[PDB]
RNA sequence: AAUAAAAUAUUACUUUGGAUAGUUUAGUUUCCUGGGCGAUGAAGAACGCAAUGAAUUGCGAUAAGUGAUAGGAACAAUAAAAUGUGAAUAUCCAAAAUUUGAAUGCUUGAAAGUAUACUAAGGUAUAUAUGAUAUUCAAUAUCCA
RNA sequence: AAGGUUCCUAAACAACAUUACUUGGAUUAGGGUGAAUCGAUCCUAAAUUACAGAUGGAAAUCCUUAAGAAA
RNA sequence: GAUUCACGCAGUGUUAACGUGCAAAUUACUUGUCAUAUUUGAGUAUAGGGGCGAAAGACUCAUCGAACUAUCUAGUAGCUGG
RNA sequence: UGGAAGUAUAAAUCGAAAAGGUGAUAGUAUUCAUCAAAGUCUAAAUAUUACAGGAAAACUGAUAGCAAAGAAGUACUGUGAA
RNA sequence: AGAUUUGAGUAUCGUAAGAGGACUCCCUUAACUUAAGCAUAUCAAUAAGGGAAGGAAGAAAAAAUAACAAUGAUUUCUUAAGUAAUGGCGAAUGAAAAAGAAAAAGACCAAGUUGAUA
């Protein structure tokens, strides 16, 4: 019963959406983000997780204000 | 669920926003080759993980 | 022959490769004649002394030296202020 | 978009918000035309009138901040929303003249050996 | 190998203490003068179970001798204490049953 | 012994598939110039805004855009209106810049919220550490009438 | 709880529900969710996390009222 | 922490069905059990030479005599295939 | 560490000076040579595969070249890192 | 009562944080691999983890070399050189002076002195 009938119970959420990162890597019970690192006030980047870094960085959203300031 | 946070019912109403097709008039500009929108989904096709 | 190869370790991030060589020339060159542009004697490389080489393997050979010493000021009757600001190199 | 800068730039201070209040007023009305069913020349008239509440807050606002430039010209303490536009960096720097400083026995020395021009003749 | 359940309850995970039905801590009262140079008076109001012990506990009170109001103690129960009965700790108390003495 | 339905063989034409050929508003590498973010609120995230838009793009309650300076007659899928009394377009400029976020009055889960002061609503300020100045204090810590 | 518009109506059936479909939890387009009294908001339970303090080379760990001119 | 039946639950036997299945462990009858060492929801605690175990090396997201994931890493192969 | 009777750093103990360090084989002595530690700043020549803006190529030509020549870190998968 | 020392609260004017980390300066005692096994060694200032900056950073003005017909801050390049040395002296690791160039630049504290002292 490891298989299909243990799945039917599976109805508690583990991770929510995160305030910070807007990914559903909220944990409910460690108050933490498995993805940006949240309360922790830097973001959460590793040296192994290249792929992570290249996903969400500098320069992969609008940039608002730092787009006129490199320009001027 | 029935009973639901502020902020998470507005992320519904916008995944249901979203889950529209292209406008007749939009697929005849000139050189258009958008005809469908790609990023549908539906309540018993696929779960949006929200 | 028993081959001595230290390429055991990771040379290919310690590979340097000479492709700004041709533009280097340009760089120092144009730093050259800029420098005689704005003051000339200053690109004038102040004199230096004619001082031996080191070691018997050496010792008969001249060779541009770095500054003259105070000695040698006093006898050439040179006041060592002013020898720093008319070219003259000071070694003290 | 219809209502001319020089036509707003005469207007008094007051005259600002009584056509900014008509002007508000208007498309209120446009939207609801437009929820009814009103006619494309309606339509046409909403899109005009959004600019022009754009365009006379634009001038108010200008014309008093432009103002209070004026009031803290001469003040010793300067809101920060009327300093010169500078980066974060800049305003750390010392300035010129503070990197220029030179000490009393090193001041004397360069104005009494100063660097000579000459040549060597060959 | 792996850890032993010796070395396992150390942490005290699952093997902390079921502590929340208990009553409080079973002691004397704070020592003071009155309690160094005289007696205080304490009157035994209810002799009730401490889960996990097998000693009952008193709920005795003392008045406060330096504030005006009450002082509740918890002790642990000498055999033969009743309820309405008083009990007088310090220097000077008799040599009774429930008596606190140095 | 016999037939050629099936089976097999070749060519032409059609079909399924998308190889080959022609092509490139995409990449790779080297070099040159910089290496110009943020409490004056950054990078990132969310939400919203087009006459008809779902994405994307641009923007922020002044919304696919406002003022100013250049610019000179367009846009277009379909209508409208405005337009040489200045349309598109560009900008190290000006105004404006929602919720968050180092996030900083307090709380925050997907939480709706909320206290005081200053200037019913609206807007500012109030985190921690910290330098200088002013000011109110604490300690018989050292003297001392 | 979980799902998230699957609810209702009209038009319409190319694809989908191992035949077919005028049917549909499927396609297109509109409509729909009203609270002083129901709940969240309030309180604390197991447990959880801050300023200062203590520890650590470091990241950070400990402490939850004990150490504090704090609460 | 008596005997049984029932709503439920388990999984003794058929070593039945099925075994490119209804199902990556299910179905039918039979059997056992069916409230105090009971059954069960939500919250909360315990994490990889670690946890948890009425103890089978069992369980720790279909993964366990050491989970999953990424990096060192194109690990090494006197062996196999081209 | 190439530094080999200890080249450098740190910890425990110890701890100087009418100065002294070094001359890489430990030790004592006398000469010689050369410096004068235990505070601070300092342009120029050098590096660069972040990122931005350019120029080039005996580079690839849609199974190639970046993962991405279209709304590409997008569609889609996982509780999650990914 | 007064003169001080120390420590706080409040007000004003500022400062730190977060992003990036290709290059720069450091902390930390990885292992696969090689040695035809393996245990020191090698991989190796390498990977991952941690901190801090700039357009460059670091270093920089001899308690330095040398033993000469002597040199002379720092940095970088050529050569010395796979050399001296290190190593189950095995596998392997491995500099620097001299010499040739690019560029060149030196200055301050503390200590000492002057005290109708500022």
């Amino acid at each position: 019963t490891k298989g299909t009938s243990c799945r039917g119970t599976r109805h508690n959420k583990t991770h929510i959406l995160c305030k910070r990162c807007g990914k559903r890597s909220w944990h409910l019970q460690k108050q933490r983000c498995a993805s940006c690192g949240y309360p922790d006030a830097k973001m959460r980047q590793y040296a192994w997780g290249y792929k992570a870094l290249r996903r969400r960085t500098q320069g992969t959203g609008r940039m608002r204000h730092l787009k006129i300031a490199l320009k001027r | 669920t029935g009973h639901k946070g502020f902020s998470y019912k507005l992320k519904l109403g916008k995944k249901i926003h979203q889950n529209r097709g292209v406008p007749q008039w939009f697929r005849m500009k000139t050189g258009n080759t958008i005809n469908y929108n790609f990023k549908r989904r539906h309540w018993n096709r696929r779960k949006m993980g929200m | 022959a028993v081959s001595n190869i230290h390429f055991c370790k990771d040379w290919r991030s310690k590979v340097h490769t000479w492709f700004k060589q041709p533009f280097r020339k340009i760089r120092r060159h144009q730093t050259r004649v800029e420098k005689a542009k704005a003051v000339f004697p200053a690109t004038i490389k102040s004199l230096k002394p004619s001082v031996h080489c080191m070691n018997q393997r050496f010792n008969y050979k001249l060779r541009l030296g770095r500054g003259f010493t105070l000695k040698e000021l006093r006898a050439a009757k040179i006041d060592k202020n002013l020898a720093r600001t008319i070219g003259i190199a000071v070694d003290p | 978009a219809s209502l001319k800068i020089s036509a707003i730039k005469a207007m008094s201070k007051n005259d600002m918000n009584a056509k900014l209040i008509e002007l508000k007023g208007e498309l209120a009305n446009l939207r609801t035309a437009k929820v009814t069913g009103g006619a494309p020349s309606k339509i046409s008239r909403l899109r005009v009138v959004k600019k022009d509440i754009a365009r006379l807050l634009t001038v108010m606002n200008t014309q008093r901040m432009e103002a209070l430039r004026k009031y803290y010209k001469q003040a010793k303490y300067v809101p920060k929303e009327l300093r010169p536009k500078t980066t974060r960096k800049e305003r750390r720097q010392l300035t010129k003249a503070q990197l220029n400083l030179k000490t009393v026995k090193a001041a004397k020395k360069a104005q009494h050996f100063p660097a000579r021009k000459f040549f060597v003749l060959a | 190998g792996r850890r032993t359940l010796s070395q396992r309850k150390g942490r005290g995970s699952i093997f902390k203490s079921r502590s929340h039905h208990k009553l409080g801590v079973a002691q004397h009262r704070a020592i003071d003068f009155f309690e160094r140079h005289s007696t205080v008076r304490g009157l035994v109001k209810s002799i009730e179970h401490d889960p996990g012990r097998g000693a009952p506990l008193a709920r005795v009170v003392f008045r406060n001798p330096r504030q005006y109001g009450l002082d509740k103690e918890l002790f642990i129960c000498a055999e033969g204490l009743y309820s309405g009965q008083y009990i007088y700790c310090g220097s000077k108390a008799s040599l009774h049953i429930g008596n606190v003495l140095p």
